[PDB]
């Protein structure tokens, strides 16, 4: 009989797996500052890495890599793309992006040098900000770095994607969310099912003040949207519905248009960065699951956005993955008394 | 040629020191009653090991030691045991009843009853030395006179010889073999009393020798005397540098030079490999790669800890055995690209690196197989603060409810001191997270 | 990466290995802090033996 | 490093007869204090309990108290009665009829000069004494009464050591005297003030054990305090065996002792015995030492948490398989042991077993359960007190009832302190 220990109370998907837990019989809850865990859900802010794997008579592991910030921050994720040989400045799938800190290292000054390049080349030159609410998409960038240093924090512009893959009917925009597992042996297994985060607002290349045909937040999109979910409930549209568009469509399938370059782009940065952060000869062991964003565009190119290392899933999907995270990650290590997932190897 | 005095304070101290002594003599040629034959200086001289062992007229090698513990069971092992001629009977200090696992209890009762006559001791060995650098302090940071009465020691030992250097071998609590409940409260004690006496701090963390044990000796219960052959192979590699030729950690002040560039973050992670269990019958003998290899594996480290998430002030590579500088190039050049080795801005990235032709030398009958080549890992990384991490929190949890407290304030000790040595270590904890996120 | 200050000797040899540059109280006071344990010490065992006397 | 060991009045006499019989059996050491066992581990620390004497003989610290002379008269003529010094045998000739202020104030104070005498000389021919145990009961009149007045008296004289006391708690289901109560409230106020460490000894977990699982319909007292000696064995074998922890009295209150007044241990004993073959594992031994049944305070350890435990395996066994059992009970109960003492369970192993095992193991539990004890003497009382029944015996001997009272709210703070931790 296994006991588990529940830090993130305000986790949706950990939420499930904790009550999938119990119902086994086989596993019971310990108050949140027990030591005596076998697993445990931590926190998303200081989780005490230093703590674990010192409890003699315990195997102990934990829903997080030590380390996963690094990709899973936007500054971050650029820094690591550009510094790294494996993805390296010269990455296909990464846009243009650049780190700037506020007015009160920093890279403006190599932006600039590219940045007026696009503008004399007479190139779309859109960039979009942001850091890790206060976006700014423009055309010219003494709109952007102005709007950085209002605010306080470092922050990210990278080559805005002017030439998406637009759904029709609708003429409108998307995200490709896939939802990533890594286990305590460093298997990365994608979830079978993703999700299109759609906007329900034809996409309007004119003024990029309006946020509503360019940017594809669920929150965004229910308040502040003309017809939320006109298309597809909640604004959403599953695998199977997609690869029925791209079929009837665009004359294709999901799985090669686009799919091939989701499980390369994943594979190549949790490869990236397994040196950092395996726990392979560790004291304890880590698992973590991973929401890495996707935007495709018009030429059938999948491109990487946001890696985030705390994501909720869909409600249709929480029931069939926070189960799968139970069966790849937790009862691989701990037994109890056809799979959901593609295992990404090469 | 410049003398070093072994100080050994409590159990743990004392064993250890035995352990290591023992290990010196083999190493040396000198046998049990103090002869080594190839010592053709008869009576004295400059030697390397002569910053460890003084010479008698009767061509008797003895350790500038002394062994003090507050209880006479330990010691009065090493006086009916087979080193008993090797030392010098002043030199093994005891007293009547021990501390009880208390800090206060040595730091003030029983401590300041004994404090004169130690320092009495230390200086009759001092006054042998033509140039004294200073003192090697074995304790636990757990037992009450290894925390109590160490950080009184070395306090006095600050006034009565501020110039020289002082070094601790500090063996760090772990439930698997600790004999007291009250051993956090000791080591934060201590910590902080020592923090300002102590220029370098080597940390064992029992937890780890026990688990090297464990996994590499096949030992499935090891004993203190599995965990102090370990320690002693570790501390003699660590020390091999002041007792031999050659041109890498000399002195003392050269361990602060090389080690410690921030003279508070003075607590340097010990790697070692490798550990081969004497009852393997086929062993493949490593290389110069595969052991330089195994100094970035945490499961080797003294203490428990990752130093991927942490960042380097400084590393030392101490080989005994066949090694060539080049191997050792080599090794470390292959090593860079495959893993995470981030040093801190303001200092260089590289490796000091001394190499003793010399193998190690085994007990024999030990646990430990010989082998032709071996590596101690000397790194100064931020990622030893996670052994803070862990102490300050068992602290905290016990502190809260003022649990056994009453016992250090029945001895005099007032309760203010704890909180006092709590914030100091929240000091610690924060300096080890600037200087290493 | 360029390899500095070897020595060498019967013994063994020593290098370093660059791979990128740089990006107390007094006696008195110790005593002092000794005799005021011992006389909360010393007071405690008089409240002790003042409240079995009585 | 010597302890001297006190016991007073009939139950403490019986009891400290029955643990000089079997530890020095344990040591090798017969009726005559001649040392005859084979090993060398029996001698390490046997100056601990013996004082060794002309003729290499051993002659056990122990001074024997009472105010009526028939159960001392009793220990002589048993089994082991001449390996005592008879200088210390100090009794009085009145008795003290069942009655706290008889052995306290009136008779007690008449005897206890010279008992303090025996101590004394006891004492100056040690080289670093550690303290003093004490066996007597709580619902008497000599032990109750006056052990506690012996044990404030020592306090006063060596303020500085420890006192231990085994304390055997009354029970309805093996009664003397209705007072039983009385005397037993007014000692824990003494205890709680005056010793460092107290094994609470429930006759009733006593009876109930002889009775529902040794299958003995009528237990006597002697096979209470079978139980007994076997406890006192268990719970003192790393104070007189050389092992990896060398311990003393001292280092078990320092580790035991959270907070001063809380000092009331629940022991336990494992395999059970009646005065067998099958031999025990270490997961039996395991289970049964932390197993209700086991413990010979009748409390529920469910109904409160541990503040501490020391365990202790006698026999040759696996020390990994112990060490996995006894991880195993924390990490599968851990909701039963306070999370702000970390590790707070200390496990000891003594390779020589008791007689007539081949392995067993010991339990010593500072668990706020034990509050259970406390609550169940203070209704007794208060049931006569608040008719202040019976209280004639004791103000004829010059008690106010004043002093009930006082003794009385001091226990029932105990408890409320009990109550604290429990919910901490
Ligand atoms: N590694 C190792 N640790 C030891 C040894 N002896 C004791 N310890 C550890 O030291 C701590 C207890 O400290 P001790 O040195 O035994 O106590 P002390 O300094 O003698 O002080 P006292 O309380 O007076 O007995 C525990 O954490 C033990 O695990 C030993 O021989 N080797
Ligand atoms: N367990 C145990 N309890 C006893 C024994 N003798 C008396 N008692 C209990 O002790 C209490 C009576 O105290 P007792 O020792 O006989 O009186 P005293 O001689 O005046 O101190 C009652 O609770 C008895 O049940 C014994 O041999 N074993
Ligand atoms: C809760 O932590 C501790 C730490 C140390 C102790 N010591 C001091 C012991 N003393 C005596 Cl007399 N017998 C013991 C028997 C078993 C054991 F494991 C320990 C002890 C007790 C509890
Ligand atoms: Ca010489
Ligand atoms: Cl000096
Ligand atoms: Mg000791
Ligand atoms: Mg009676």
């Amino acid at each position: 009989m296994y006991t588990f220990v529940v830090r993130d109370e305000n986790s949706s998907v950990y939420a499930e797996v904790s009550r999938l837990l119990l119902a086994t019989g086989q596993w019971k809850r310990l108050r949140k500052d027990n030591p005596r865990f076998n697993l445990m859900l931590g926190e998303r802010n200081r989780l005490p890495f230093g703590r674990l794997g010192h409890e003699p008579g315990l195997v102990q592991l934990v829903n997080y890599y030590r380390g996963a910030d690094k990709l899973c921050r936007k500054a971050s994720l650029v820094k690591l793309i550009k510094t790294s040989p494996e993805l390296s400045e010269s990455c296909t799938w990464f846009p243009e992006s650049y780190v700037i800190y506020p007015t009160n290292t920093d890279e403006r000054e190599v932006f600039l040098a590219a940045y007026n390049r696009r503008r004399e080349g007479r190139e779309g030159n859109v960039w979009i900000a942001k850091s890790s609410e206060g976006i700014l998409i423009s055309s010219e960038a003494s709109e952007l770095l102005d709007f950085i240093d209002e605010q306080g924090q470092v922050h990210v512009i990278q080559k805005y994607l002017e030439k998406p893959l637009l759904l029709e009917p609708g003429h409108r925009k998307f995200d490709i969310r896939s939802w990533v597992l890594v286990d305590h042996l460093y298997n990365i297994y994608l979830y079978r099912e993703g999700v299109l985060r759609t906007s329900s607002e034809p996409y309007n290349s004119a003024n990029f003040q309006d946020k509503t045909c360019h940017l594809t937040n669920h929150c965004i999109q229910k308040e502040y949207s003309k017809n939320y979910g006109r298309y597809e409930e909640g604004n959403e549209m599953f695998f199977e519905e997609f690869n029925q568009y791209l079929m009837d469509a665009l004359n294709t399938t999901l799985e090669n248009s686009i799919l091939l370059q989701i499980k390369h782009i994943i594979r190549s940065c949790l490869m990236c960065i397994e040196p950092a952060i395996s726990t392979k000869h560790l004291h304890y062991q880590s698992f973590q699951l991973f929401g890495f964003d996707f935007m495709v565009d018009e030429e059938l190119k999948v491109w990487l956005i946001e890696v985030n290392g705390a994501p909720a899933c869909a409600q249709k999907l929480y029931a069939e993955l926070c189960q799968g995270i139970v069966d790849v990650a937790i009862s691989s290590v701990f037994p109890l008394a056809t799979s959901i997932f593609i295992k990404l190897h090469h | 040629m410049r003398e070093c005095i072994s100080i050994h304070v409590g159990q743990a101290g004392v064993q250890i020191g035995n352990a290591c002594w023992e290990l010196y003599c083999l190493e040396h040629g000198i046998q049990p009653d103090g002869q080594m034959p190839s010592d053709k200086t008869i009576g004295g001289g400059d030697d390397s090991f002569n910053t460890f062992f003084s010479e008698t007229g009767a061509g008797k090698h003895v350790p500038r030691a002394v062994f003090v513990d507050l209880e006479p069971t330990v010691i009065d092992e090493v006086r009916t045991g087979t080193y008993r001629q090797l030392f010098h009977p002043e030199q093994l200090i005891t007293g009547k009843e021990d501390a009880a696992n208390n800090y206060a209890r040595g730091h003030y009762t029983i401590g300041k009853e004994i404090i004169d006559l130690v320092l009495d001791r230390i200086r009759k060995l001092a006054d042998q030395c033509t140039g004294l650098q200073g003192f090697l302090v074995f304790h636990s940071f757990g037992g009450g006179t290894g925390s109590g009465f160490t950080s009184l020691l070395m306090e006095r030992l600050s006034v009565d010889y501020g110039k020289k250097s002082k070094l601790e071998f500090s063996i760090y609590p772990a439930p698997q073999v600790s004999t007291a409940v009250v051993e956090p409260y000791n080591s934060i004690l201590t910590t902080h009393t020592t923090l300002e006496h102590s220029d370098c701090a080597f940390m064992v963390d029992n937890e780890a020798i026990y688990d090297i044990c464990r996994r590499n000796l096949d030992i499935e219960r090891p004993t203190y005397t599995n965990l102090n052959r370990l320690i002693s192979q570790i501390v003699s590699s660590i020390t091999a540098s002041l007792r031999f030729d050659g041109a890498l950690n000399v002195d003392l002040t050269e361990f602060q030079t090389n080690l410690v560039p921030y003279p508070r973050i003075h607590f340097p992670l010990a790697t070692y490999a490798p550990v081969i269990s004497a009852e393997k019958a086929y062993h493949e003998q490593l290389s110069v790669a595969e052991i330089t290899n195994a100094c970035f594996e945490p499961a080797n480290q003294m203490v428990k800890c990752d130093p991927r998430h942490g960042k380097y002030m400084a590393c030392c590579l101490l080989y005994r055995g066949d090694v060539v500088p080049k191997d050792v190039n080599a090794a470390i050049a292959t090593i860079k690209t495959k893993r995470s080795i981030q040093f801190v801005d303001w200092c260089p990235t590289g490796f000091k690196v001394g190499i003793n032709y010399q193998p190690p030398t085994v007990v024999p009958g030990g646990d430990l197989a010989k082998v032709q080549r071996a590596v101690c890992m000397l790194s100064n990384t931020t990622a030893i603060a996670e052994a803070w991490a862990r102490l300050d929190h068992k602290f905290d949890l016990m502190y809260a409810k003022r649990a056994f407290v009453h016992w250090y304030v029945g001895e005099g000790m007032e309760e203010g001191e704890f909180s006092e040595a709590r914030e100091d270590m929240a000091a610690l904890e924060k300096d080890y997270e600037e200087v290493g996120v | 990466m360029e390899v500095i200050e070897l020595n060498k000797c019967t013994s063994g040899q020593s290098f370093e290995v660059i791979l990128k540059p740089p990006s107390d109280p007094s006696l008195e006071e110790i005593q002092k802090k000794l005799e005021a344990a011992e006389e909360r010490r010393k007071y405690q065992e008089a409240e002790l033996l003042k409240h079995l006397a009585e | 490093r010597e302890i001297v060991h006190i016991q007073a009045g009939q139950c403490g006499n019986q009891i400290g007869a029955k643990f000089w019989e079997v530890i020095s059996d344990e040591h090798g050491i017969d009726p005559t204090g001649s040392y005859h066992g084979d090993s060398d581990l029996q001698l390490e620390r046997i100056n601990v309990y013996y004082n060794e004497a002309t003729g290499n003989k051993y002659v056990p610290r122990a001074i024997l108290v009472d105010l009526e002379p028939g159960t001392m008269d009793s220990v002589r003529s048993g089994p082991f009665g001449q390996i005592f010094r008879p200088d210390n045998f100090v009794f009085g000739q009145s008795g003290a009829g069942n009655n706290w202020a008889k052995g306290h104030y009136t008779e007690g104070a008449e005897l206890v000069d010279s008992v303090l005498d025996v101590v004394r000389k006891e004492s100056e021919s040690c080289d670093c004494l550690q303290g003093f145990q004490l066996t007597h009961s709580l619902g008497g009149g000599t032990g109750s009464g006056m052990g506690t007045l012996l044990i404030s008296k020592i306090r006063e004289e060596y303020p500085d050591r420890i006192m231990n006391t085994f304390s055997v708690m009354p029970s309805p289901k093996v009664s003397d005297t209705v007072v039983e109560p009385y005397n037993a409230t007014l000692s824990v106020h003494q205890l709680v003030e005056n010793t460092d460490e107290t094994y609470c000894i429930d006759n009733e977990a006593l009876y109930d054990i002889c009775f529902r699982t040794l299958k003995l319909t009528t237990p006597t007292y002697g096979d209470l305090n079978h139980l007994v000696s076997a406890t006192m064995s268990g719970v003192t074998t790393c104070l007189r065996f050389p092992g990896q922890l060398n311990a003393d009295l001292r280092k078990l209150a320092v580790n035991m002792v959270p907070f001063p007044r809380l000092h009331f241990f629940m022991p336990g004993f494992a395999p059970l015995t009646s005065r067998q073959y099958r031999a025990l594992t270490v997961p039996e031994l395991t289970q049964q030492m932390f197993d209700s049944k086991n413990m010979m305070a009748a409390c529920d350890p469910r109904h409160g948490r541990y503040l501490t435990v020391a365990a202790i395996f006698r026999g040759r066994m696996s020390m990994k398989e112990v060490d996995e059992q006894m991880l195993n009970v924390q990490n599968k109960n851990s909701s039963y042991f306070v999370e702000w003492i970390p590790n707070n369970v200390k496990t000891a192993v003594c390779d020589i077993p008791p007689r007539g095992l081949k392995m067993s193991a010991t339990f010593i539990g500072n668990s706020t359960a034990i509050q259970e004890l406390f609550k169940r003497i203070s209704e007794q009382f208060t049931a006569m007190f608040r008719r202040k029944a019976f209280l004639h015996w004791y103000t004829g001997e010059g008690m106010d009832e004043m002093e009930f009272t006082e003794a009385e709210s001091n226990m029932n703070d105990l408890v409320s302190e009990y109550q604290q931790y429990q919910d901490a």
